[PDB]
Formats: structure tokens, C-alpha cells, sequence
DNA sequence: TCAGATATATCCATCCGA
DNA sequence: TCGGATGTATATATCTGACACGTGCCTGGAGACTAGGGAGTAATCCCCTTGGCGGTTAAAACGCGGGGGACAGCGCGTACGTGCGTTTAAGCGGTGCTAGAGCTGTCTACGACCAATTGAGCGGCCTCGGCACCGGGATTCTCGA
DNA sequence: TCGAGAATCCCGGTGCCGAGGCCGCTCAATTGGTCGTAGACAGCTCTAGCACCGCTTAAACGCACGTACGCGCTGTCCCCCGCGTTTTAACCGCCAAGGGGATTACTCCCTAGTCTCCAGGCACGT
């Protein structure tokens, strides 16, 4: 239900830095499915690997973890 | 010389599958290329999460949740689901 | 008052926010997003602010990307306004579709 | 000393699993092997096997041809939808593509 | 006439010392409480104390809340703090320093008590500290001190007649009491250019003067003896004597050192320098126009270290500054 | 007299090509390719057959890939024919430059 | 000078069984130069993992292993 | 220092227990540490002085992320060896396309 | 923790004597050897298990060095690598 | 305990196409 | 014509060095020294790449339409940025409260090791039947009418 | 809509070679013992997560207005699909020929392992 907290202006300020002119009206609406399918996509596979150490609260090495399997590496988040 | 492989086994499966089905050489050999490659992609998954969790020996369970991290969807769900069963029959002992 | 050409502020501040390292979304309502797509998969579970803020990066990283991806496309097209079509065949391309 | 069972005749799984636990062990892939990983490991690959030989059958019966060919496996392996996503970068040797041609490009 | 400021401040700087194990703090609190007790008028406002040197902001203000509430919020915590007290009670003893208090406390070795209960936790200095800290903790008279120093010279001189015995320090001063003795060695065989010392230990514990060894080397030794009674008195204290060999190149020098005072040596580096020469414990030398040292001078008397810096020599009497 | 429309015969050859499963390049000019390409990094290098049909094989699929992919990507211009400008275009989307 | 090999009857028969209907006059020459940057950015890797083994036959396995690396990993021949 | 004497800069012995310990292989050979630890050095040093060359050019006096960042996306042979990671807030590399502009 | 961040604060020091370097950038730069670390240790150990030998020695760590690095890197690198065993084996 | 530097904010005397 | 944008002068937000010397403690990674198992070395089949010669023909190169797609331009209108006035939730600190991460000491069930014991899978060899290929036949789609 | 001619499905009358049938045969999988420890668990301590509360305010929302760029439409011409025709080098058949790769027995020597060995930093005390 929170998936429309992620504001027009907002969205249009990330497309305008992703080097863009002229943003049209449904792509606003449509790039709400991306957003969740790939935050889908990774949560889930961070969340089982959580869980496979019997813990309770998501670590942040999870996340990296995940996201190296996820074949997206970002260094720099410890 | 002698060389390992799964042709017995394929053979076998596959009259189990149906008793009217023929099959080729090369399709033998394309069989063993993927069991080889499932089996690779699973035991460094295993390893790698192994050393993550820091631990010392493989045991079921981190198979168990490195074939439930690797398979794609549902197929998995209803894969897993023969594990266990499969595991509790050696469990049956 | 004096009117600005037509998209003279919309070319403007590209160059601003081009060198911007700033987030550019506002935080409470991802934390919430975040927690609202984690509740369907398992039941209550804790998570770290470090975390949730990596997310984010890692989050608008791969979305700066896929736009400025589907704006490169939509180029091709001889057109000057992005369309949900080009980002469509940009993810189709792309081969994660 | 009695008429000892293999480990599959044991525990009732058709692919190999004392060899699985050699090639294990002589992996270097851990320190130390433990005891169920090699019935699990067996019974996945078993399945598998089994859902992909299944759906060959299924194609070549379609095709009407006593013995499996390896474009019809290809044809198989890409039809579905899960194995498509499993198998997402491999190209089988000799295979072929899937018959199928754009829309609008086509006359009308 | 700051003498209740000056003993806060020893508070404050044994707390800055032996707790929060700071010298940089140390040494500012201790200089600070001593240009605070040397002012011979008492102290009114923090900024008037703030004129003398030593005194800062911190100073200054710890004054003025001193001088206004009658002690410090800071000095009362610490003192009703139990493993402050407990640190500053196990280095009080010596042997026992920062650290030292700081693992007897995080290992509940809080008293004297458990010290006794635990010298096998306790090194050979440190067992020699617990048995007698309460004699190290007395002052020697000056008669005791002069019957020892007597009894040590005739040890000396009959292990060696070339030995030469120098009481250094206050004793040389003249002062009423002393704290420990600190003995100076010479003999024509041992120069700038080892059992010596041994055998001067061996002497002195044959007749049963030094009690206890806690360091023996070849170039000081230190322990603990007492002037014996006369079989019907009480057992004196033992009292901490360090005995130092020098060459006789450097003996003059490190008696002169050593002798005091503090500012007296301070003084008198600074008219060395000011007369261009360097004054140390070892010798004196010469300095070049651009500052670098030579050859040290030969020394054979402390009135030709005077001499050497240009500066009437002064008896050790009239050497308090 | 008797000829078919002007690009009937061409969707003919599309469905033919597609359900073959021929190797459709000319073994030898493969071989010389592959000797003179390798000539470069180093000399007197011996091979095995098998490696060259695997290599055609490969070869075969890549350029396959790439050809759908400009295929695609030209639907998607609003365009019928094929031209040099799709297949950078794609080249650059997929990431290969 | 064996890049041109590759015949404009090959080229375009290749296309069409990847499902294409017009194909313009400037294409031979990008084609080549595709199928020459793929091959040499193979067959280098190649010749290095062979030469690794200190043998002087080239190995269709290790053609293999070097697609492998490079992302194709086609199972199959070997 | 083992690292000391072969004028190395990071600790090899920390990389010579990594290797042995890291079950990558089941034997460890005899300087691998060595080669590895050049090997990373010199990759390092190439690194920090494209970083400080950057910051020269930036007037700056720190390593700030962004002039990581710049420097490993301005040249060629560091794109290719990092292409497929990311860096936190770093940015990208002003371009806009030549077409679009008036 | 143990990590490279003083050999890095130190090799940044002789590089260039006249710069400073956030905290954030001595973290990027540890996860950077971190990875490059282990990149190169699998490609190695894969190489061996591929070439039907027991160890791993300083020939198998130039191969995978050769097959990992970019060209004109590679070449220093190498350079740079040999001169650092010769160096190494000369003691 | 302390200012001395040093890096880091502004601003308002200029410069430019737009 | 002027607002956004380059510097230099000037004032905050941090970083920082100013005793060391003598004498003992206190450990985490260098040397010293096997051994025996892993790697280098020499000799020999062989088969598998390499190279070569000749017919042969399906395949490829080349000239010739015309016609259908690429492209170029024009109007128009309607979706979309722009200015502005309002507003709601996002920061920005607080404040307190505690489930849960993390760490430490048993001990024990289990995994590695080893010497008999044995039989399931691998190597080598038939064979007849799934597969194959023309071959002529009939069947069916279409593009100028 | 319609025919002449080209693309498509089929029965079978042959062949044909290789996929699956068989046996002969060991070296790896099993049994039944052993020992030596990794983590399972039980029990603890300390914090980073979690839950509000009030203030400020600033990005966000909704609404009017001009305008340009996306999107129809048009003609125009040029290169390419299809066609037929004349060369030819792949392709298949055959041959030899020799050298780099397997193997196999032999010898050497280099790291895992064990065990001293220390001096480069910590403290006292001043």
C-alpha cells in the first residue's frame, strides 16, 4: 500500500540525473513495477539467507552478500 | 583407459520414465554435461556459504538452503519437497 | 516575469544534479516500502539501518542505470520524449525480461 | 557377513550416491563431508533429470520419433517456463531455435 | 598560601597520573599546584591565580569553584568512586604503577589484603612492596640516616680503599629527612673509557646491613636495609637504598646532579647555557656557534663544574634554588 | 512468367531456415579463418577438429543472438529493413562495447 | 586476407534463419568485423590455457573451459 | 620482515596464512605470497595515483568517494577491470548526447 | 579489526606525499582488495584442479594473472611480478 | 592546556550567453 | 538588458604537538630440522593430425529489372513543462524501554582411518530393426487474371 | 473468385549401421571395528533496535497557461528481392607420413609438521 509513497517529483529528479529531456505520463506510473519486481527479487534471496544462519535480524553483510549471488557487486557498504 | 560417467544411471531413469522412448549418443553426452554442471554450481554454493557462516563440516541443511537459494521458483518448491522425503527414507535407516 | 525559454529550467540543473552524491529520495518512505515487501515472506523480523540504506543505494543505482539505458534507446527512435514502450523494449534488450 | 544393500538400495534413490559422496570428498569443497548432504545432493539431481527427460518424451512423442533427438530436447528445454529461467545461458550443441516468427513483420 | 588548592591538586594530578593515566595532565596539575603553593598569599579569585604561570582556564576555574563551594563536584566523584581509590591504593604501593592498579582492581585485588592473599600474583618487587610499604611510607631521621650513611662509607671503604662514597641529594643539601638514600660510587678502575658493585652488595649484606635485593646489575642496585637496633630497642623501618656506580669522569658530574635542588640544577643549566656549555648527569661540554656538542670536559671536582659555566659554586646547603 | 510476389519467397526461406538445423557455413573457409586468426598470437599451433566445429558452433550461436537482437530492436524503430545503425545500437544496450 | 571467406549468401542465409526480412547494402563489413572481435577475444584465452598445460596440440575441452570463462558455458561437444 | 626482506609492502605472511587456511587449494607452493602481494600492490598503486591525479585536477585535499569514482570510470583499463561494480554515492561521469542539445 | 587499511595508508604515503583520504575510501579500497584477492585465488584454484596436478606455485598464479587482467596492466604486472620473485628467490 | 594552522563555509566584485 | 555562475578575503569546524631513560616483562610470528609423498626425467607406441592428389558438382559470383520501402516534408493539436499558492509529512532532535546479538564453558555424538570382503559397473563384441532416401505419385497455395 | 505451376505430404522398396543385447572381468563400494574433536546446548551479559512527542519547514500537491514535437497525413525515388546465367572451389574419395601425446618406471627434493627462539613492543618509576 506504500508502494505510492515514492513521490512524481522524486521519480522525475532520478530520471532528469540519469541524463534524460522529456519524461512522459504512464512511464511514471510503470517504473513503480521495475522498483518492485527487482526489490522483490532481492529481499526474498536476503532474507532466506538471514534465516539459513538461524538468526533473527537482517545483517548488512546478508544484503552484500545477496547481492554478489544477485550478480551485482557493491563495494563500499562494508 | 577408463573414464567416469552417468550413462548406466540415465539409462535407467529413463525406462523408469517410459518403457518406449530411444535416445542417441549425443544426447547422452548433453545429459552428462548438465548433471555435471548442476552438481558444480550446487557444491560451490554450498562451499561458499559454508564459509560464510563460518562452520566447519556440510551437512543437509546447508544443502538444504542452497537448493532452495540456486533453483528457479516453484520448481524448487516441489524439489525440495522430494528431499526430505527422500531424506527421511535414509532416516527410516 | 521573465519567462523562460521553453525546457531552459528542464536543461538547467542536469549538470546540478549530474554531480550530486546526494540520495535524492526521501527515507521514511523507503524504510516503509522496504518493511511492507519484507512482511510476505517470513513473519516479524528485525532489520538495520546500515542495511536499509545500502538497499537504497543499491536501489537507485540499478534504476539511474535502466533509465538512462531506456533514454540512449529512445534516442534511436528520433524522438526527444522517453515512453513506456522504450522502456519496455530497453528490458526486453536488456535480456533480464 | 550377510548380502550387504548399496547406500540408493538402501535408502530407494536410482542415481549414483557412494561415487557422489567420493567426488565430494575429493572435491576440496570442505573440511569435512557430512553424512545426508550426499542423499540430498542425489535426489535433487535425480529429479532433475527425471523432469527433463519427462518433458523430452513428452515432445517426442508429439513428433512422432521412436529416439530422443537433440534438437527435440532443446525444443523441450526451451518450451517451458522454469527450466527456461534455470537454463538461461546455455547453448545445446547442434539444437536449433524455437519456431516462431515476428507479427508485424508478417504480411497481412 | 594555597595550601588547600594545592592539596586538591595532588588529588587531581595523582587521579591524572595513576588513573586516568595521563602525564600530559599530570605534570600541568602538579606544576600548577606548585606555583599555587609557592605564591605566599592566598588566592582570591581564580583569574588573580590565573596571572601566576602554570594556571589556565581549567586552573583558574578549578580554583574559583574550589574557593566558591569549598571543593570540587569532580574531586568528590573520584574520591567516592570505589575502583578509583582502589587504583590509586594498589600504585601506592611500590612496584605496583597504572596498569598494575588497574589489573588488581579488574581482578578484585582491591586491599592490602588480598595483595597478601595473592603474592604469588606479586613479583619479587612487587612481594618486597607489600611486606614492607608502611616502612617505605616512613622518613629517615637525619641521625639514622647519618648512622647508615657512616656504616655504608666504612663498608666501602673496606671493600675497597679506592672506593670513593658520596651521599648525594638532600643528605647533601642538608636537609632534616630523607625519603630513601642515594648512594654515588667512583673508583680509578671503572671509567668512561662490572663486579665492583657486586662485591660492594656482598659487603654490605655481610654484615647484615641490606635486608632485601629487589635489582642487582653492574651499574646500580637497589634495596632495602635498616639501621640495626641495639638489642633491646625497636627494629628501625627499612628504608629503600639505590647505590649508583659512575666512572670517575662522570662521578663529579652525576654528584653534582644529583645533589639538587631541582631548580638549583635548573638554574644552573640554564646559566651553562646562557655561558655556552652543556651541563648533564654524565659530564660537561662544550657548545659550537651552531649549537653542536664536543668533546665532554673532564671532571674531577663540582667546583670546576662551577667554574666550567662560568658561576660561583655554592654549597649543596645553600642549593634549594 | 510466373514469379511470386515481390517478398513472398523470403518469409518461405525464414520458415525453411528456421526448422533446419544445419551447420550453414562452409567447413574450410572456417578452418582457414580460425588458422589465420590464430597465426597472430602465436606460431605452430596444432589443433583437433573437434575444436573447430565447437568453435563454429559457438560462432553460430553469437551471431545468431546478435541478429535477433537488430531484428527486435528495428521492429521497435518503426522501420522494415536492417541497417548498420541497429546493430550498434544493440551492440551498446547489451553492454558490448 | 581470409576474413572475406565469410560469403554474402552465408551471411544472409544466417540472418534469415535468425528471422530477418530486409537486410541493407552496408552490412558485410560490420559483420565480419563482429565475427573477427568475437573469435580472436576466444581463441586468445584459448591459446593461453593451452599453453598453460606446456602442450602443443590445442584441446577441444579446453575450448570449452575458455567459453566458459568468457560466459557461454555450451554444454554438449566434450 | 619476511614482506621486508623481499621489499614488499603488505604483510605476506597474512596472505600466506589466508592462502593456507582459505581451502582454495591443498597445498601452498613456495612464494605465492610474493607474486600476490606485488600483484596487489601494483594494482593499488595504479589506482591511488589515478585518484591523485584526479584530485590535482579537482583543487581538493582529500580522497572524497566521487574522485574514486571519477578516476576509476575516466580510463579504459581500470573500466574493464571493475566494469560490473558499483561504488556508494559516487555519481557518474558528466555526458550528455550531442543530438539532444541546442 | 584486521584489515589492509595501514599498508594502504602506507603505500598511499609513497605514492604521493601531498593528499588525504576519507574513511569511506580507505573501506572501498580494502573491499577492493578484498575481491581482487579472491578473484585471482579461485581463478588459480580452478586452473589447477583443471590441470590434474596437487598444489598451487607461482606458475599457475602468473597463468590466472594473464587471464584475468587487462592487456597493458597485464604486462606491467607481469613485469612487476617476475622482478619481485627474482628478488625475492635472490635471498 | 592551549592557541596555531588548516580545511572549510560564505559573499559580492566580476562575465557570460541567453 | 541580468541571473547563474568563478574567484579572494574573511571568518568557523576540526586537527594537533609540546621529556625521555634505564630496567625489566610478554608474547606472535621468524628460524631449524625432517620425510615421504608429490613432482621432474627418460624411454617407447601410435594414432591422430597433417599433408597431398583428382574428379565433381552443388554452390557461389554476376548482370538485369521494377517496385515497394526509406525518406523527406507539412499541419495540428494536444500532452506537457512552467509559475504559484498552499499543505502535509519528513527531518530533527529528544525521551525511555528491552528482545535479542553475542560470548563462554561441557561433552558427546559423529566423522575420519583402516584392513578384509566382494560384485556392480566398465570393456569388448554381435544384429537386426529404427532409421533413411528416393521416387513417383497426388494434394494444395497462389498472383497475375 | 480462378487456373498453371510451384511447394508439400505420403507408401514403400529397398538398404544399413549402430543401439542395445550379451559376457568377462576388477577395483571401488561395504562392514565392522577404532579414535579424537565441532558444534549443540545451557547459560549468562550488554545494545542496537524499537517506540513515541513536539517543533520546524520544505518538498510535495493541486491548479491555471502557452507551446512544440509526436503523430497523423502527403509525394518521391532508389536499392534490393527475385530472376536467370556462367564459373569454381568446397567436398568427397583415396593415399601416405611422422611427431606430439600418452603411458610407465625411476629418483629427487620441498612443504607440512613440530619445535625452539626471540626481540619489538608494554609497563614502573622516575
Amino acid at each position: 500500500d506504500n508502494i505510492q509513497g515514492i513521490t512524481k517529483p522524486a521519480i522525475r529528479r532520478l530520471a532528469r540525473r540519469g541524463g534524460v529531456k522529456r519524461i512522459s505520463g504512464l512511464i511514471y506510473e510503470e517504473t513503480r513495477g521495475v522498483l518492485k519486481v527487482f526489490l522483490e527479487n532481492v529481499i526474498r534471496d536476503a532474507v532466506t539467507y538471514t534465516e539459513h544462519a538461524k538468526r533473527k535480524t537482517v545483517t548488512a553483510m546478508d544484503v552484500v552478500y545477496a547481492l554478489k549471488r544477485q550478480g551485482r557487486t557493491l563495494y563500499g557498504f562494508g | 583407459s577408463r573414464k567416469e560417467s552417468y550413462s548406466v544411471y540415465v539409462y535407467k531413469v529413463l525406462k523408469q520414465v517410459h518403457p518406449d522412448t530411444g535416445i542417441s549418443s549425443k544426447a547422452m553426452g548433453i545429459m552428462n554435461s548438465f548433471v555435471n554442471d548442476i552438481f558444480e554450481r550446487i557444491a560451490g554454493e554450498a562451499s561458499r556459504l559454508a564459509h560464510y557462516n563460518k562452520r566447519s563440516t556440510i551437512t543437509s541443511r546447508e544443502i538444504q538452503t542452497a537448493v532452495r537459494l540456486l533453483l528457479p521458483g516453484e520448481l524448487a518448491k516441489h524439489a525440495v519437497s522430494e528431499g526430505t522425503k527422500a531424506v527421511t527414507k535414509y532416516t527410516s535407516s | 516575469p521573465h519567462r523562460y525559454r521553453p525546457g531552459t529550467v528542464a536543461l538547467r540543473e542536469i549538470r546540478r544534479y549530474q554531480k550530486s552524491t546526494e540520495l535524492l529520495i526521501r527515507k521514511l518512505p523507503f524504510q516503509r516500502l522496504v518493511r511492507e515487501i519484507a512482511q510476505d515472506f517470513k513473519t516479524d523480523l528485525r532489520f538495520q539501518s546500515s542495511a536499509v540504506m545500502a538497499l537504497q543505494e543499491a536501489s537507485e543505482a540499478y534504476l539511474v542505470g535502466l533509465f538512462e539505458d531506456t533514454n540512449l534507446a529512445a534516442i534511436h527512435a528520433k524522438r526527444v520524449t522517453i515512453m513506456p514502450k522504450d522502456i519496455q523494449l530497453a528490458r526486453r534488450i536488456r535480456g533480464e525480461r | 557377513r550377510a548380502k550387504a544393500k548399496t547406500r540408493s538400495s538402501r535408502a530407494g534413490l536410482q542415481f549414483p550416491v557412494g561415487r557422489v559422496h567420493r567426488l565430494l570428498r575429493k572435491g576440496n569443497y570442505a573440511e569435512r563431508v557430512g553424512a545426508g548432504a550426499p542423499v540430498y545432493l542425489a535426489a535433487v539431481l535425480e529429479y532433475l533429470t527425471a523432469e527433463i527427460l519427462e518433458l523430452a518424451g513428452n515432445a517426442a512423442r508429439d513428433n512422432k520419433k521412436t529416439r530422443i533427438i537433440p534438437r527435440h530436447l532443446q525444443l523441450a528445454i526451451r518450451n517451458d517456463e522454469e527450466l527456461n529461467k534455470l537454463l538461461g545461458k546455455v547453448t545445446i550443441a547442434q539444437g536449433g531455435v524455437l519456431p516462431n516468427i515476428q507479427a508485424v513483420l508478417l504480411p497481412k | 598560601l594555597n595550601g588547600g588548592i594545592t592539596d586538591m591538586l595532588t588529588e587531581l594530578a595523582n587521579f591524572e597520573k595513576n588513573v586516568s593515566q595521563a602525564i600530559h595532565k599530570y605534570n600541568a596539575y602538579r606544576k600548577a599546584a606548585s606555583v599555587i603553593a609557592k605564591y605566599p598569599h592566598k588566592i582570591k579569585s581564580g583569574a588573580e591565580a590565573k596571572k601566576l604561570p602554570g594556571v589556565g582556564t581549567k586552573i583558574a576555574e578549578k580554583i574559583d569553584e574550589f574557593l566558591a563551594t569549598g571543593k570540587l563536584r569532580k574531586l568528590e566523584k573520584i574520591r567516592q568512586d570505589d575502583t578509583s581509590s582502589s587504583i590509586n591504593f594498589l600504585t601506592r604501593v611500590s612496584g605496583i604503577g597504572p596498569s598494575a592498579a588497574r589489573k588488581f582492581v579488574d581482578e578484585g585485588i582491591k586491599t592490602l589484603e588480598d595483595l597478601r592473599k595473592n603474592e604469588d600474583k606479586l613479583n619479587h618487587h612487587q612481594r618486597i612492596g607489600l611486606k614492607y610499604f608502611g616502612d617505605f611510607e616512613k622518613r629517615i631521621p637525619r641521625e639514622e640516616m647519618l648512622q647508615m650513611q657512616d656504616i655504608v662509607l666504612n663498608e666501602v671503604k673496606k671493600v675497597d680503599s679506592e672506593y670513593i662514597a658520596t651521599v648525594c641529594g638532600s643528605f647533601r643539601r642538608g636537609a632534616e629527612s630523607s625519603g630513601d638514600m642515594d648512594v654515588l660510587l667512583t673508583h680509578p678502575s671503572f671509567t668512561s673509557e662490572p663486579k665492583l658493585l657486586h662485591q660492594v652488595v656482598e659487603q654490605l649484606q655481610k654484615v647484615h646491613f641490606i635486608t632485601d635485593t629487589l635489582s642487582k646489575g653492574e651499574t646500580k642496585f637497589m634495596g632495602v636495609c635498616q639501621l640495626p637496633s641495639k638489642n633491646d630497642e625497636k627494629e628501625y623501618p627499612h628504608r629503600r637504598i639505590d647505590i649508583r656506580l659512575i666512572p670517575k669522569d662522570q662521578y663529579y658530574c652525576g654528584v653534582l646532579y644529583f645533589t639538587g635542588s631541582d631548580i638549583f640544577n635548573k638554574n644552573m643549566r640554564a646559566h651553562a647555557l646562557e655561558k655556552g656549555f652543556t651541563i648533564n648527569e654524565y659530564t660537561i661540554r662544550p657548545l659550537g656557534v651552531t649549537g653542536v656538542a664536543g668533546e665532554p670536559l673532564p671532571v674531577d671536582s663540582e667546583k670546576d663544574i662551577f667554574d666550567y659555566i662560568q658561576w660561583k659554586y655554592r654549597e649543596p646547603k645553600d642549593r634549594s634554588e
